[PDB]
């Protein structure tokens, strides 16, 4: 049930999300190893996720945790870069998405920095990189990333390197 | 997948050495998270 619709560069949700996904880049502590180098994205396009069934589930959800946590979702907008983006987005996230090996444990994983989430997009670590060159750094191939709406309600606080 | 810590529905990692860092976060329900925006981009090389 998924459909992708394309937003024009003209349009304020484009420019904003745009915005979000550009001024959350920093440096990483592998000097670009997992994500490649770089300080900002080209951006070749931006298109919404319609899915009718996951969005019911989604909002189901989201109510079920609001009424567990006075009233309040704690609803965030995060960057989520996979291998199973095209999976992603036509039959929802599920466990088959975890990174089993996160140090909080078997859970699917979230970023504000756009440039983190950027690390997994070609896998853990960034993978062999781009499928065509095998570059973790290529500047050529396209790649994709989730912004997605992610219910935290009641979140658990981890200080931590 | 594993659950979340009991009574909390997922966890906030804070950065705690890297001053640059925002936070990260782990749920452990896929129905928690919506994919609303694709986005298609290449990495920029710095000049
Ligand atoms: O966007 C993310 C994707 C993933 C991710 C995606 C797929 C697989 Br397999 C493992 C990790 O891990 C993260 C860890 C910390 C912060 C963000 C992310
Ligand atoms: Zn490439």
């Amino acid at each position: 049930g998924t459909i992708l619709i394309d937003l024009s560069p003209d349009d304020k949700e484009f420019q904003s999300v745009e915005e979000e996904m550009q001024s959350t880049v920093r440096e990483h502590r592998d000097g670009g190893h997992a994500g490649g180098i770089f300080n900002r994205y080209n951006i070749l396009k931006i298109q919404k996720v319609c899915n009718k069934k996951l969005w019911e589930r989604y909002t189901h959800r989201r109510k079920e945790v609001s009424e567990e946590n006075h009233n309040h979702a704690n609803e965030r907008m995060l960057f989520h870069g996979s291998p199973f983006v095209n999976a992603i987005i036509h039959k929802g996230f599920d466990e088959r998405h975890a990174y089993i090996g996160g140090m909080f444990g078997a859970g699917i994983y979230f970023a504000e920095n756009s440039s983190k989430s950027n690390q997994y997009v070609y896998g853990i670590g960034g993978g062999t990189g781009c499928p065509v060159h095998k570059d973790r750094s290529c500047y050529i191939c396209h790649r994709q990333l989730l912004f997605c709406r992610v219910t935290l309600g009641k979140s658990f606080l981890q200080f931590s390197a | 997948m594993a659950h979340s810590p009991p009574g909390h529905h997922s966890v906030t990692g804070r950065p705690s050495v890297n001053g640059l860092a925002l936070a990260e976060y782990v749920i452990y329900r896929g129905e928690q998270a919506y994919p609303e925006y694709l986005i298609t981009y290449q990495i920029m090389r710095p000049e």
